[PDB]
């Protein structure tokens, strides 16, 4: 879950996310490294992996 | 580091080398997703991994072993735990996947597990289960399967459908536990008081979409009106409770009635029928004479001299034994078998001894020409292209009439241009198949001759 | 320029009215539409009227014919919102003080504010109770 600031119109006509995604670069790269490790360790466990159905 | 590697290896194992008490939720998910089964509903019981690993009664296991079913189908393996809990089940699957066995197994277990005092009935109160079929041929096939399954267990099966003489059907009904019939014939019998569902505790709806397309929906609604309403499960959360459902199933003859619906589609009429007959049912989704339409076909175009390298590369990627290799001549088949044996592969040439070895796992690759009976194979390799479409279709049919689609790999050369059009037509007619090389080939644009 | 041939010259231009049948379109038996799109010549050519307009790649090729597929009174609303409104507090902060989650009072007040905007004034959320009570007195 990510709770983001929102700046909307008073009629609901349009709703912006009033945020910029700042990251600490070492932490972001390390988090995606752990991600790489995990998504590789899982695919080798599920030999029949069911992709999401689009749309 | 080796001890750490071994521990790591040991945590996330495949279920092929794990025990059941250590089978975690994620391992179970990998299992069900492998068998192409998807379950809708809460508190879904763990699927049956194998007959030995299943919790079936010893008599039922012996009967199944005598029946020759080495491994339960994914539909059966996923529906048996649900059926054993006396909960309604919605089966998404086509004919030929073993749905009849998956529906009969819980009924046979419950019927055969009843006490002798409880199973004694002085008067005939009709069958304890009703199986509905939309077609006479399907009803006859289901009756044959039920006779094969329940005959050793002392269960009487009566088939009441069209295409049979009235006197024979009437005489059989007077004898008095399982009834399989069509909607119209069953409705006519019920309206005439020729059979009753006083002791009915299981309703089987096979091919509900087919029955709806046949216009039997009003007939099905009328038939359900004759069932006792007092045996219907409550329409609350308790209908899908695992402990409560298991306790109700263990109640024997006093257990609430269960309904199982198997169909390939869920139209609005099917939804209404499910809402009427079923209460908090669980949805189980899985996934005859045209193997090309239901068999995955792969085509690789190259020279004749490159066939061996491609076959070696494909084999190096791994496969599920047994496998079938197709050759045009016996000498070529023998040469290919010798080459495979030189590459450290257990290759069989092609009587019953080779098939027994392949079934037992000793032999992994079977090489034979277009010229018996063999089990379903995970992959069929067409090293030499068949000279006719019928031969290729028959070879592609070795992957199985139903169940896993399998893989059909055929090597196409310039000498097989006479069957390019037929191969392209077969491939384009297979929804389980993805080939621009053959479809756009100049030799596949017009019929030969 | 070459005299554009009349649609009577070909004759047999039956005034068909069916737009389509069996999915496929029904061409008009009259060349009035084709003549309008691009005029014929005196000898059956197709000088096409140059379509000088904006580009719309979806329209020029429609996927090969594609697939062919009650409000309360203003005084009543003001009185109700005033009843829902805490002393010396606007409508907006009134949403705030009740938004730290009476819930029913909260969505009632929010709805009132919403159709009050729908009336035609967007400064609803920037008015204290004194101003809107004065407005109610002025209209009353």
């Amino acid at each position: 879950i990510r709770d983001v600031p929102v700046l909307y119109h008073i009629t609901g006509a349009i709703s912006f996310v009033n945020e910029i995604p700042w990251v600490i670069e070492p932490v972001y790269i390390s988090q995606w490294g752990s991600m790489w490790i995990m998504m590789r360790r899982e695919k080798r466990d599920r030999r029949h992996f069911k992709r999401m159905r689009f749309p | 580091l080796r001890k750490k590697e071994a521990k790591q290896r040991w945590d996330d194992r495949h279920w092929s080398q794990k025990k059941l008490d250590e089978m975690t939720d994620r391992d179970w998910r990998i299992f069900r997703e492998d068998y192409s089964i998807t379950t809708k509903g809460g508190k879904i019981p763990n699927p049956i991994r194998s007959w030995k690993d299943s919790s079936l009664p010893p008599h039922i296991l012996e009967v199944i072993d005598k029946c020759g079913y080495k491994e339960p189908t994914p539909i059966q393996r996923q529906a048996i735990p649900i059926g054993l809990q006396n909960r309604d089940i919605i089966g998404v699957a086509e004919t030929g996947s073993g749905k009849t066995a998956a529906f009969l197994i819980p009924l046979l277990v419950w019927i055969t597990t009843l006490p002798k005092i409880d199973r004694i009935e002085e008067s005939d109160q009709g069958p304890y289960a009703i199986i509905l079929a939309p077609t006479r041929e399907l009803a006859q096939q289901i009756e044959e399967e039920t006779i094969k399954f329940g005959k050793p267990l002392g269960i009487r099966t009566v088939a009441v459908i069209g295409g049979i003489s009235r006197e024979d059907q009437g005489f059989r009904l007077r004898m008095g536990e399982i009834v399989i019939a069509t909607p119209g014939r069953l409705i006519d019998v019920l309206e005439n008081r020729y059979l009753v569902l006083s002791r009915c505790t299981y309703v089987v709806l096979d091919e509900a979409d087919r029955m709806i397309d046949m216009g039997f929906e009003p007939d099905v609604q009328k038939i359900l009106e004759h069932m006792p309403v007092s045996n219907q499960k409550p329409d609350t959360d308790e209908a899908e409770d695992p402990e409560k459902m298991l306790a109700n199933f263990e109640s024997g003859k006093h257990k609430y009635r269960q309904t199982v619906m198997f169909t390939a589609t869920m139209p609005p009429a099917v939804e209404r029928l499910a809402r009427s007959y079923l209460r908090r049912p669980a949805v189980v989704y899985i996934g005859a004479g045209k193997p090309h339409e239901r068999v995955e076909q792969k085509v690789f175009l190259m020279s004749e001299s490159e066939k061996r390298k491609k076959l070696l590369a494909i084999l190096e990627q791994g496969f599920d034994p047994p496998i079938i290799i197709f050759v045009n001549q016996k000498k070529g088949c023998d040469v290919l078998a010798k080459s495979l044996e030189k590459m450290g592969y257990n290759a069989c040439t092609l009587r019953e001894f080779a098939l027994s070895n392949l079934k037992a796992g000793a032999k992994d690759i079977l090489v034979a020409t277009d010229v018996i009976d063999i089990q379903d194979v995970s992959m069929v390799v067409n090293y030499d292209m068949a000279k006719n479409i019928e031969d290729y279709i028959h070879r592609i049919g070795r992957t199985g009439r139903a169940g896993k689609s399998g893989v059909a790999i055929t090597f196409l050369t310039k000498e097989d241009s006479a069957v390019f059009y037929e191969l392209k037509q077969a491939i384009l007619e297979s929804p389980v198949s993805s080939p621009p090389e053959l479809a756009n080939h100049p030799d596949a644009q017009h019929k030969p001759g | 320029k070459y005299d554009i041939l009349a649609s009577e010259d070909v004759e047999g231009q039956e005034a068909a009215t069916l737009p389509s049948e069996g999915g496929v379109r029904i061409t008009p038996f009259n060349l009035q539409e084709e003549m309008e799109e691009g005029h014929f010549d005196a000898d059956g050519n197709y000088f096409l009227n140059r379509d000088a307009q904006i580009r719309d790649s979806w329209l020029d090729n429609i996927d090969w014919v594609k697939i062919r597929e009650t409000s309360m009174s203003a005084q009543a609303l003001l009185e109700g919102l005033l009843e829902l409104l805490l002393p010396r507090e606007t409508v907006a902060g009134a949403l705030r003080r009740l938004g730290a989650r009476s819930p029913q009072r909260l969505d009632r007040l929010s709805g009132l504010a919403d159709q009050m905007v729908a009336r035609g004034n967007l400064g609803v959320y920037q008015e204290t109770r004194e101003r809107l009570a004065m407005r109610l007195k002025g209209l009353g």
